[PDB]
RNA sequence: ACGAUCAGAUACCGUCGUAGUCCUAACUAUAAACGAUGUCAACCAAGGAUUGGAUGAAAACCUUGUUCAGAACUUAAAGAGAAAUCUUGAGUUUAUGGACUUCAGGGGGAGUAUGGUCACAAGGCUGAAACUUAAAGGAAU
RNA sequence: UUGAAAAAAU
C-alpha cells in the first residue's frame, strides 16, 4: 500500500494485469508488495536456516542466515536470502527479498507438442560458485529427478520432468540453490530456432501511462 | 498459452533481452513533419545492456539511425553493413 | 615459428596475383667443423648439432622423393 | 577492432597502410 | 521523410560554433569517436565535423522532445563541472525538465526510501567524465542516456553522444542553448522561421 | 691520454633514454670540439680525465 | 601447426557472434568449409557468404545475423552408423527440435536429418546450434 | 600467495644478474631486487658554510658536492626507513 | 682457535685462519634449475610507452604516420576461477573434442626398503609394501 | 645490547 515507485502505483490501480507485462520490458520490482497484488497464493517453502559467527573482543556475534525459496507453480519462482538475528526475522526478511527475486521459467516439450508444458525447453546450466547445476528436459513420465534441494525449488518453479547433474561441492546449500536458480534465470536468454521471428510492436507500460501517473 | 510472454530483440546484436538484464534500454524516435513538428507515431530501437557497457552502443545506433534515414552523413560508406 | 628457436618470423616474397641445392648449402656444418682450434667453444659445439640434425632431415626427405640417391650419407 | 568495418570491400587508403601479405589480396610495394 | 529541408543548420548555427570553438576537442582520441572527428589540427588537437555535430544534435532533441512533450519532469539533466552549472539551469527552466545542479548523490535513481529519489526515462549528462556516477546508475534502471561526449571521453552507458566541446565557457553554454532551442522547434512552441529571444549570454556561467 | 664522454639529449627530444648502439659507439672511438663526432651522435660532455 | 582448418573457422565464426560482430573472416578456404556452411545457411542460421581467391586457397567473408549460438568441430571424424544417431543427437545437440549435427557422408556434406532421410551413415563433421 | 607480480625484483627478460652488496650490511643482493637510492650532499653542511667563506684562502671557490649511489638490502631498506611497508592498494604506486 | 653476551653459547657480535673461493684437464648432473604456468596453431576490448628493421613527411641523433618481430605495462561494467588474481590467457569449457608429450589420485610411512644401473666418492636415476590416522591442505573474512 | 618457559579434557 501507497507504493514509492512508478511501476508499483501502476499496479495499485490495477493498470498492470499480468506479472509478464513488466517481465517483457525489463522492469525491475522494487517493492515486493507488487509480487503479492500479480501473483496471490505464492506457496511458501524455506531450504536452510544457517547461522554465521563473527569473532569480536568479547564473544561471538551469531547471526541467522535463513534461504527461502517462492513462486506458484505455474512458470514463475524466486529465492532470497536474509540474516539477522532472529529466526522469525530472518525468514520474513528473506520473504521480501525472494518476491523482489521473481524470474519467469520457460518450459517446453520433450518431442511433441501435446499440452501442457512439462519440462524445460533446452540444456541450461546455472553456475554458482563451484557448485554446477544442469538441467535436461525429460519425457513426461520422469519426475524430477534432482537432489532433494534442488528439487524442493524446481517443484515451486512448476517443472515436473527433468534430469539433473550436479558437479561442484553440493554439500553447501546456498550455492546450490543459487545455482539451480541461475540455471532457470537463464531460460529465457538462449535464443532458439522458434524465436526468431521479431515480433509485434508493443508498448511500454511505464511509456503508455506516462502521462497517467504524472497527477 | 505455452510461451509466458514473446520477449524483446535487440535492434543491434539480433538476439533476446534477458527479464534480468536491467542495463538495457528503449529509445523511441518520433517521425517529423514537413514543418518540423513531432508527431505522435514513433518507431522504437532496443539495445542489449552488454552492448552499452563496451562503448559500441552509440556506434552501433547510429548505423540504424543512418539506415533509417534520422541520420544523413554521420557514418561513412565502408562502415555502413 | 622457427624450426628450432623460438623467434616467429613472417616475411616473405610476395607474388602477385598475374601469371603472365639447399642441401649443399646447408654443408655451414663443413666450416663450423673452425671447432679444431676453439675446443672450448661450447656455443658452436652445439650449433653443429642442430645443423647435422638439419641435414638428416633434407636427406631423409630427398631419398623419399627418389631425387638422391639411395647410397647417399653425409659424413666428414 | 570493436568498430566494425567491412571486410569484403577494404577503402582504397586502408589497403595501403596494411601489411603487403596482410591484405584483402596480398601484393607486392616494388615494380 | 525522416530527416527533412527544414532540419539544415542555418548559417546562424554554424557561425556561431566554430566562433564557439565548438569544432576544437582535445588531444587524445577515443576510438568509438573517431566517426565524428574530420581531421587533426595544427597542434594535434581533433576537429569535430560540425555537420556531424549538428546531425547529432538534432536527433538528440528529437528524442527528448518526444518524451518531454507530455512528462517534462521524467528528463533529468545532470552536469557536474562548476562551468555547465548556470547552462544545465536554464534548460531546467525553458523545458520543465528537472535538473540537478551541483553533485549527484550517488542512490538517488536506486534507493526508492530516499527522500530525493527520482525515476526518469531519460538522462541528460553535460560530462561523461565528470559525471560518469550517473551515466554508471543508468544501467541498474534501464534508462537510456544522451552525452555532450568529447574527442577524449569513455562512451560507456552512453546512448547519443553529441560531439563537442565540453570544457570552454562558451561551447558549454552554446550547445546547450542550441539544445533547448531545437527542443522547442520540435515541441512547436517555437516557430522555424524565427529567432529565439532569449540570447545566449544568459546561459554563460 | 683518458678521454670520457656522454650521449646527449635534444631540444626537441621527447623520449627520456638516448641510449647509442653498439655499432654507433665503436665509431667515436687546453680545446674536444671531438664533438664536431656530432654526425654520429648527440654529445655534450667531453674532457679528458687524465694524463700519465 | 593448422591441423584442422574447419576447427579453425568454426572457432573464428563463433568468437565473432560473441561478440556481436556484423561479419567474419576464414584465412584459408576450403571445399569442406564451404560445404559446412551451406548446411548452415539452409537453415538460415548464417545470411551468405563469399569466397574471395587469392590465388593461395583464397579467404572467405561470412555474414552472421545474431542467430548462431555455437557451431564447433569434432575431432577425429568418428565412423556414425545409423544406429549411432540418437546417441550423439542426445549429446551434442540442445534439444530434439533446435540443433543440428553435420556428417560427411558418400552423397556429400548432409546434416542429421537429410542423411537419415537419404539413409545412409559417415564420418562426422561437427555441429552447430 | 603472490604479493607482487614482479616478485619484487625488476628483471623480465633475462635469467640472472650480479649481485651487489647492501651498502649497511654487506649482503649479497641482486642487482635488480636492489634498492637503489642517489644522494648529492655537500661535503661542508649549511651550519658550517659559514665560516668556511669567512676565512677562505680563495677568491671565488664554489664549494663541491658528492655524489653516491646506495643500494640496500629489503631487510636493511625497512628497518633503515628507506622505504615503509605500504598499503595492499598502494602496493601498485609506481611513482 | 680465541674474546665477548648469556643460566649455558659448541650460535648471531669481534679478531685470526685450513679446505675452498681463480685457471687448466677429467668427473659429478643436482637448485625456490620459478613465470612454481609444457611445445605447436587459430580467434580475441581499449590505451600509452619501449628495443631492432622497413616505409612517407619533417633539415646518422631527434619529432611524427603505417607495418613487421621482441621483453614488458595500464583499464575493464566483459570472459574464467574457490579466491587471490589472469587478459600477448589461467579467455574462446556440462554450450564439455585443434595436435602431441610428461606428470597427480587423502596425510604420513617415503623418494624409505629391496632389485637394476651410473659415479673414484658424495650421491643420481627407476622405486614399493606392512603399518598408522580423520583429516592434511588452498584462497580469503 | 639482554626478554627462556606456561600440563590434559571442557
Amino acid at each position: 500500500w501507497t507504493p514509492v515507485t512508478k511501476l508499483g502505483r501502476l499496479v495499485k490501480d490495477g493498470k498492470v494485469k499480468s506479472i509478464d507485462q513488466i517481465f517483457e520490458f525489463g522492469i525491475k520490482i522494487k517493492e515486493y508488495q507488487i509480487v503479492d497484488h500479480l501473483l496471490p497464493g505464492l506457496k511458501e517453502e524455506v531450504m536452510t536456516m544457517q547461522s554465521v559467527q563473527k569473532q569480536t573482543s568479547a564473544g561471538q556475534r551469531t547471526r541467522l542466515k535463513a534461504y527461502v525459496a517462492i513462486g506458484d507453480h505455474n512458470g514463475h519462482a524466486g529465492l532470497g536470502v536474509k540474516c539477522a538475528k532472529e529466526v522469525a526475522e530472518a525468514i520474513k526478511g528473506a520473504m521480501i527479498q525472494a518476491k523482489l527475486a521473481m524470474v519467469p521459467v520457460r518450459r517446453g516439450y520433450w518431442g511433441a507438442t501435446i499440452g501442457e508444458v512439462h519440462t524445460v525447453p533446452c540444456k541450461l546450466t546455472g553456475a554458482c560458485g563451484s557448485v554446477r547445476v544442469r538441467l535436461v528436459p525429460a519425457p513426461r513420465g520422469t519426475g524430477i529427478v534432482a537432489a532433494p534441494t534442488p528439487k524442493k525449488f524446481l517443484i515451486l518453479a512448476g517443472i515436473e520432468d527433468v534430469f539433473t547433474q550436479t558437479t561442484g561441492h553440493t554439500k553447501t546449500l546456498g550455492n546450490f540453490v543459487k545455482a539451480t536458480y541461475d540455471a532457470v534465470r537463464q531460460s529465457y536468454g538462449f535464443q532458439t530456432k522458434d524465436l526468431w521471428k521479431v515480433g509485434g510492436v508493443k508498448q511500454s507500460p511505464m511509456d503508455k501511462y506516462a502521462k497517467i501517473l504524472a497527477e | 498459452k505455452i510461451e509466458l510472454y514473446i520477449p524483446r530483440h535487440c535492434s543491434v546484436t539480433h538476439t533476446l533481452i534477458a527479464a534480468d538484464d536491467h542495463a538495457a534500454v528503449q529509445i523511441l524516435v518520433p517521425h517529423v513533419n514537413e514543418n518540423g513538428v513531432i508527431l505522435p507515431e514513433s518507431t522504437v530501437y532496443t539495445v542489449k545492456g552488454s552492448v552499452r557497457k563496451d562503448g559500441i552502443s552509440d556506434h552501433s545506433l547510429n548505423r540504424q539511425f543512418q539506415k533509417d534515414g534520422f541520420l544523413k552523413t554521420v557514418v561513412p560508406k565502408n562502415m555502413m553493413i | 615459428g622457427r624450426m628450432y628457436n623460438p623467434g616467429r618470423g613472417i616475411s616473405r616474397r610476395c607474388i602477385p596475383y598475374r601469371r603472365s641445392e639447399d642441401l649443399y648449402f646447408l654443408m655451414r656444418a663443413v666450416s663450423v667443423r673452425h671447432l679444431e682450434k676453439n675446443k672450448k667453444d661450447k656455443d658452436a659445439k652445439y650449433h653443429l648439432i642442430l645443423i647435422e640434425s638439419k641435414i638428416h632431415r633434407l636427406t631423409r626427405y630427398y631419398k623419399s622423393a627418389k631425387v638422391l640417391e639411395a647410397s647417399f650419407k653425409y659424413d666428414a | 577492432p570493436l568498430i566494425e568495418v567491412d571486410l569484403l570491400n577494404p577503402t582504397a587508403a586502408s589497403e595501403a597502410k596494411a601489411h603487403k601479405m596482410k591484405r584483402l589480396v596480398p601484393t607486392p610495394n616494388s615494380y | 521523410t525522416n530527416f527533412p529541408d527544414i532540419l539544415k543548420p542555418s548559417a546562424e548555427d554554424i557561425k556561431m560554433m566554430v566562433a564557439c570553438r565548438v569544432h576544437i576537442g582535445a588531444t587524445n582520441l577515443n576510438f568509438a569517436m573517431e566517426e565524428y572527428v574530420y581531421e587533426r589540427g595544427n597542434n594535434n588537437e581533433c576537429i569535430f565535423n560540425l555537420m556531424k555535430t549538428w546531425e547529432k544534435l538534432s536527433l538528440a532533441a528529437r528524442v527528448i522532445a518526444g518524451i518531454s512533450n507530455e512528462t517534462p519532469s521524467d528528463v533529468v539533466a545532470v552536469a557536474g563541472r562548476e562551468m555547465a552549472h548556470r547552462a544545465s539551469l536554464k534548460f531546467m527552466k525553458y523545458t520543465g525538465c528537472t535538473a540537478v545542479a551541483g553533485r549527484f548523490t550517488p542512490g538517488s535513481f536506486t534507493n526508492q526510501i530516499q527522500k530525493k529519489f527520482m525515476e526518469p526515462r531519460l538522462i541528460i549528462v553535460s560530462d561523461p567524465s565528470v559525471d560518469h556516477q550517473a551515466l554508471r546508475e543508468s544501467g541498474y534502471i534501464n534508462v537510456p542516456t544522451i552525452a555532450f561526449c568529447n574527442s577524449d571521453n569513455s562512451l560507456k552507458n552512453v546512448d547519443i553522444a553529441i560531439p563537442c566541446n565540453n570544457r570552454s565557457r562558451l561551447s558549454i553554454g552554446l550547445m546547450w542553448w542550441m539544445l533547448t532551442r531545437e527542443i522547442l522547434r520540435y515541441q512547436g512552441k517555437l516557430a522555424r522561421d524565427e529567432k529565439w529571444d532569449v540570447m545566449v549570454d544568459l546561459f554563460l556561467h | 691520454i683518458f678521454c670520457i664522454g656522454f650521449t646527449s639529449r635534444k631540444s626537441n627530444q621527447i623520449k627520456k633514454t638516448s641510449y647509442a648502439k653498439s655499432a654507433q659507439i665503436k665509431k667515436i672511438r687546453r680545446n674536444p670540439k671531438i664533438v664536431a663526432c656530432s654526425k654520429v651522435f648527440s654529445m655534450d660532455n667531453v674532457y679528458i680525465r687524465k694524463v700519465k | 601447426v593448422r591441423v584442422n582448418v574447419l576447427a579453425d573457422a568454426l572457432k573464428s565464426i563463433t568468437n565473432a557472434e560473441k561478440q556481436g560482430k556484423r561479419q567474419v573472416m576464414i584465412r584459408p578456404a576450403s571445399k569442406v568449409i564451404c560445404e559446412f556452411l551451406n548446411v548452415m545457411m539452409k537453415h538460415q542460421y548464417i545470411t551468405d557468404y563469399t569466397v574471395v581467391d587469392t590465388h593461395r586457397s583464397g579467404k572467405i567473408v561470412v555474414n552472421l545475423n545474431g542467430r548462431l549460438n555455437k557451431c564447433a568441430v569434432i575431432s577425429p571424424r568418428f565412423n556414425v552408423t545409423l544406429s549411432e544417431f540418437d546417441k550423439w543427437e542426445a549429446n551434442l545437440l540442445p534439444s530434439r527440435h533446435f540443433g543440428a549435427l553435420v556428417l560427411t557422408t558418400s552423397y556429400g556434406i548432409l546434416d542429421n536429418t537429410e542423411a537419415r532421410a537419404k539413409h545412409t551413415g559417415g564420418r562426422i563433421l561437427g555441429f552447430f546450434y | 600467495t603472490s604479493k607482487r607480480r614482479n616478485n619484487g625484483r625488476s628483471k623480465k627478460g633475462r635469467g640472472h644478474t650480479q649481485n651487489v652488496r647492501c651498502s649497511h650490511c654487506g649482503r649479497c643482493v641482486p642487482k635488480d631486487k636492489a634498492i637503489k637510492r642517489y644522494q648529492i650532499k655537500n661535503i661542508v653542511e649549511a651550519a658550517a658554510v659559514r665560516d668556511i667563506s669567512d676565512n677562505s684562502a680563495l677568491t671565488k671557490y664554489k664549494l663541491p658536492k658528492t655524489y653516491m649511489k646506495l643500494e640496500y638490502c629489503v631487510s636493511c631498506g625497512i628497518h633503515g626507513r628507506v622505504v615503509r611497508v605500504r598499503s595492499r592498494t598502494d602496493r601498485r604506486n609506481r611513482l
